[PDB]
């Protein structure tokens, strides 16, 4: 076996390039803890 | 003793995330009536221990007795045996020397 690229003239693939946008964005990061001490804003500490 | 006004209120804003350590250096910087042995103005109704300094009248008072007392209503410091002051003492003594 011996490595090389793919090309539209003899497969019909090639490599798949899109743009990036800012405003777009979706974030998949979970936060550990919620509503506790040492993990929220001062603002956000309902005093449950 | 660690800290001032200026530096706490610099750990407690709105967009600020708290943690145990703020509260550590807030207890830490204020005075623990407690600990420190010291009760302000002579309240009855409370419990004291041995050694609480209180201000009554004109004077401040240490407690004498060693078991925790609850502080009488009628019981008041100068007319009890478990307070104790020098400013009264001495008082006392410089008005003899003045009398005689």
């Amino acid at each position: 076996s011996v490595i090389t690229s793919v090309s539209p003239k003899t497969s019909n693939q090639d490599h798949m390039i899109e743009e990036f946008i800012e405003q777009a964005i979706v974030f998949n990061n979970q936060k550990l803890e919620s509503g506790v001490l040492g993990y929220e804003s001062l603002n956000d500490l309902e005093l449950g | 003793n660690l800290r001032k006004r200026n530096e706490l209120k610099s750990l407690f804003k709105n967009k600020s995330r708290l943690s145990e350590t703020y509260f550590v250096e807030l207890i830490d910087s204020t005075l623990n009536k407690r600990d420190d042995r010291f009760h302000g103005i002579w309240k009855p109704g409370q419990t004291y221990q041995k050694g609480d300094v209180v201000y009554y009248n004109h004077s401040l008072w240490e407690m004498q007795s060693e078991n925790e007392i609850c502080a009488k209503e009628e019981q008041t410091p100068g007319i009890s045996t478990d307070w104790k002051s020098l400013l009264k003492e001495l008082e006392q003594k410089v008005d003899k020397l003045q009398h005689e």
